[PDB]
C-alpha cells in the first residue's frame, strides 16, 4: 500500500528544488506584458507563480485532463526526478517531484507546474511519465508581485492574467499584474 | 473547484 522509497538522488530544500528543475525563463522577457495563468499564491512567502501553459506544454495538459494513459509505479523515482501523481480530490494527474524526506514522516514534494510545495505520504497513486512529457520545463515561475496585494490574488488562481515583467533574473520574476 | 478550475482554463 506504500511505495518503495527513492533508490537515489540528492535530497534538497524547498528553495533548491525550485532552482534544480528545468525552467524556461526566456518566455518572460523583461519590460514586456505577457499572458499567463496565475498558477498559485503563497502569501506566507510573499510570492506568487505564473505559468505560460504554451502549446508546447500540450502533453502536460493531456496528462492533467486524464486524456493520456500512464504506467502506474510501485517504486518512487529518485529525489529530483519528475513523475506524475493522481490528485483524485480534483481528479487530475499532475507532474511532481520528491525533493526530501520529511521529519514527521513521508516526503516533501513539489508540484512543478503549480508552484506548490506539498506533503507526500507515500501511499499515493503515482505514474511514470513518457520521456517527452518528463523533459518539459516546469510551467510555474516564481514572482515577486508589485503594485499588488498578494492576499487579494487568490481569486485569480488557475486563471489567465496579464503581467508586466519588470525584472527577470533568470530564476524568479519581478512582475506586476495589469 | 481549486486546481480543477485550471481544466476549464486550459480546455
Amino acid at each position: 500500500r506504500f511505495l518503495l522509497p527513492p533508490k537515489g538522488g540528492t535530497e534538497t530544500t524547498r528553495r533548491d528544488i525550485y532552482n534544480q528543475i528545468l525552467k524556461d525563463m526566456a518566455a518572460f522577457p523583461e519590460n514586456t506584458i505577457v499572458t499567463a495563468v496565475l498558477a498559485s499564491v503563497d502569501v506566507t512567502d510573499n510570492c506568487a507563480y505564473v505559468a505560460k501553459w504554451d502549446e508546447s506544454s500540450d502533453r502536460i495538459k493531456k496528462v492533467l485532463q486524464r486524456q493520456l494513459p500512464l504506467q502506474e509505479l510501485d517504486q518512487l523515482p529518485d529525489y529530483g526526478d519528475i513523475f506524475a501523481v493522481l490528485d483524485s480530490i480534483n481528479n487530475i494527474i499532475t507532474r511532481i517531484t520528491i525533493n526530501s524526506s520529511s521529519a514527521g514522516g513521508g516526503y516533501d514534494a513539489y508540484l512543478i507546474d503549480f508552484g506548490e510545495h506539498i506533503h507526500f505520504d507515500g501511499n499515493e497513486t503515482i505514474f511514470k511519465l513518457p520521456d517527452d512529457i518528463k523533459r518539459l520545463p516546469a510551467q510555474a515561475i516564481r514572482c515577486d508581485l508589485i503594485n499588488c496585494d498578494i492576499a487579494n490574488m487568490h481569486c485569480f488562481v488557475n486563471t489567465y492574467i496579464k503581467i508586466r515583467v519588470h525584472e527577470n533574473n533568470n530564476s524568479t520574476l519581478v512582475a506586476e499584474p495589469v | 473547484r481549486g486546481r480543477a478550475r485550471l481544466i476549464d482554463t486550459l480546455k
